[PDB]
DNA sequence: TAGGGAGTAATCCCCTTGGCGGTTAAAACGCGGGGGACAGCGCGTACGTGCGTTTAAGCGGTGCTAGAGCTGTCTACGACCAATTGAGCGGCCTCGGCACCGGGATTCTCCA
DNA sequence: TGGAGAATCCCGGTGCCGAGGCCGCTCAATTGGTCGTAGACAGCTCTAGCACCGCTTAAACGCACGTACGCGCTGTCCCCCGCGTTTTAACCGCCAAGGGGATTACTCCCTAG
């Protein structure tokens, strides 16, 4: 399963950081779905760069390129 | 006997987690989830330690930004409780939906 | 003043033989062609510079197409491109 | 010299492999461009053109017209999940919108 | 027609046509009024003003869609300044 | 004061196309503000390309480039 | 004769030579003009200085001498012009601005 | 191996603006990323400008225009100023 | 027709895969329990509808020249090329800023 | 106005790991010439943008009226919230193993000219 490793407490903390005072119990499973869709999109591109480079290991650069491709540029790696 | 009222400890937290830089999702659950997905694209991949951390930072940054927009939608509809409805309007106005 | 008009016309009269297309619509379609060209070429260039290559081979174009076009669109595009390159090589 | 066989044909294509090659080479995408690259890119450009024009002619027939116009292109590009994802941040002149009225606004 | 029906008829009328919805000369005068803040005595291709108009109308129409969902979420059928600002807010235009 | 040449009817029509059933009267002045901010952003870039090209005339391409620069690609020119 | 770096000749700390190489070898153009790397180095130096200044202020306010990622986030988000330039950018270990919406307070 | 970076120059500028302040390796990574990103942006827009106007040289004038398109508000004015200063010192020397 | 980028084999090391064992923070649970969501209802006002008058949108002409686009020259600046050297890369150095921990001093809640 | 006691902050000592730094050295950055064409410039044409003028009449705009929708107010009690609590497995620290990313060397056919 593994998606249920993104626990109800973990999602609570992220909502708190975003300024959320009260959280409906249905938010937790929606958040997991939304996260899974996002990760799939980034990993698909990261694997695509990995394959192109003839590598078997996904690198930090492959993830950074995948994120920049999708308009979510990440500073701190590369 | 003593009980802080519903809403009080929440604000304490909103102060705590807005003052800290830490990652809020535990790392191992996250690593397992990241891999669990990757093997559907290519079998027996390896991950740099830094690659998983980049995915985690981007994922947490995405979800927190989404929840800000979600919160504003709830407030617009005169609620304080976010729901599927709020999350979805947020994702739509943004463009994701 | 070069445009992919000619070719848009040949494709149209291949897929819907008795249908025409307006001048404005031709403009829009030509813009479409230019845009897709640019996007694919640019992603390909980036992939090249990232792998320290200095050449945009068939394999760069393929991976660009797989990054850019969604799902079935991507798959069918890859297919067509591969077919074309194969025929070219054969000739 | 032997007779000039156009590369589009050598390829079985309507699109100009020649011009595509000029644009890739003279267009600074890289220092060197293979023959394969022009061929493949030209093919992909033809495929997407085909899809869009097909859906557009379908729309034009649905509205009993012989001539593809901008509104037709637009309604085509919006009724397909894949083309609408490819062109999701593109505006088409004289295209108009797709007809849409919310439920809560409909008569009750 | 019973009240509210004529509105849905008007919406249908405006969603089936491709015509431009802002008058040409008012929009042209707005473009020139803005332009002279950036550089004086600018000339414009006739087609350039039409390109701006098509883009501008497409932008406003798309904004009104997002605005509409903000109103409906708040259990309203009326759009209000608040709805525009939330739409602009979540789009990241703010 | 040319902004009010974008008439209440014009804004109404655009809201109709966007599927809006009823319009609060404060919308008209917000819409003008929003439109003016958007036009300023596009025209500033269009003029920037125009100046670079050493032209005195803004061309259709300058506008198309300015729109593409802002993630609002305009097909047809 | 003794070598004088184009950086020092231009009055810059940032490397005019390295920028010139990168403009040539990044396939941006067929030709790179002599003024281009000088100008680009000047701009990159300026923007570097602007962010580091605000980050140094942020570090000082937190009573620390080292700029950590948090200080870059606070520097970027509290300036409108940096926040518009870097609006779509995520900074690792940056955290978020302290911000509770008005209607949530007691 | 070899992996060049802007860390040197970032540090030089830091010790001019705030001599008592240091910078963590993580913050240095972010600054290195930032310089790379805005180099790619300005060089990329200058490339497009050259191609559009049918020019083959990214001159100072392309970089200036790229800077005006990319940077918001006062950052544009200040960046254009420092660039103009730099090329003046260079060409006059 | 030229010549060098890349495909390939010999080689290896560093960082990723992987396991193991102990600790404890954290995650999840057995049971209470509530305040703000929501539904209902009433009321007033602002928006829709229509009706009449005013006002410039829009057509279409006329005219004029600004300025975009082309064309031919020529120079100065960049590509290249070879020699030279010093600034920057690896990695080793060493000492101080921060993390941490505990402990004490304080602000604050919320309800009597 | 007033307590219990919880969450919070500030001080101070410790020590560790990484912030700020130094030695070789090499390869890239500068110097100094050569050259040839890209682009700057000057001149010229004529396209289209600007400016203006008169007329028609579609639409805008101003007004009046009423109604239904927004909005305020009330009352009920859901399913999510919450505690101390119990359980669980990440985390941490350490260690073995060796995959495949990285280097060098060569050779040849790919694409440029």
């Amino acid at each position: 399963d593994n998606i249920q490793g993104i626990t109800k407490p973990a999602i609570r903390r992220l909502a708190r950081r975003g300024g959320v005072k009260r959280i409906s119990g249905l938010i937790y499973e929606e958040t997991r779905g939304v996260l899974k869709v996002f990760l799939e999109n980034v990993i698909r591109d990261a694997v695509t760069y990995t394959e192109h480079a003839k590598r078997k290991t996904v690198t930090a650069m492959d993830v950074v390129y995948a994120l920049k491709r999708q308009g979510r540029t990440l500073y701190g790696f590369g | 006997p003593h009980r802080y009222r519903p809403g009080t400890v929440a604000l304490r937290e909103i102060r705590r987690y807005q003052k800290s830089t830490e990652l809020l999702i535990r790392k191992l659950p996250f690593q397992r989830l990241v891999r669990e997905i990757a093997q559907d694209f290519k079998t027996d991949l390896r991950f740099q330690s830094s690659a998983v951390m980049a995915l985690q930072e981007a994922s947490e940054a995405y979800l927190v930004g989404l929840f800000e927009d979600t919160n504003l939608c709830a407030i617009h509809a005169k609620r304080v409780t976010i729901m599927p409805k709020d999350i979805q309007l947020a994702r739509r106005i943004r463009g994701e939906r | 003043k070069e445009s992919y008009s000619v070719y848009v016309y040949k494709v149209l009269k291949q897929v819907h033989p008795d249908t025409g297309i307006s001048s404005k619509a031709m403009g829009i379609m030509n813009s479409f062609v230019n845009d897709i060209f640019e996007r694919i070429a640019g992603e390909a260039s980036r992939l090249a510079h990232y792998n320290k290559r200095s050449t945009i081979t068939s394999r760069e174009i393929q991976t660009a197409v797989r990054l850019l076009l969604p799902g079935e669109l991507a798959k069918h595009a890859v297919s067509e491109g591969t077919k074309a390159v194969t025929k070219y090589t054969s000739s | 010299r032997a007779k000039a066989k156009t590369r589009s044909s050598r390829a079985g294509l309507q699109f100009p492999v020649g011009r595509v090659h000029r644009l890739l080479r003279k267009g600074n995408y890289a220092e060197r461009v293979g023959a394969g690259a022009p061929v493949y890119l030209a093919a992909v450009l033809e495929y997407l053109t085909a899809e869009i024009l097909e859906l557009a002619g379908n729309a034009a027939r649905d509205n009993k017209k012989t001539r593809i116009i901008p509104r037709h292109l637009q309604l085509a590009i919006r009724n397909d999940e894949e083309l609408n994802k490819l062109l999701g941040k593109v505006t088409i002149a004289q295209g108009g919108v797709l007809p849409n009225i919310q439920a809560v606004l409909l008569p009750k």
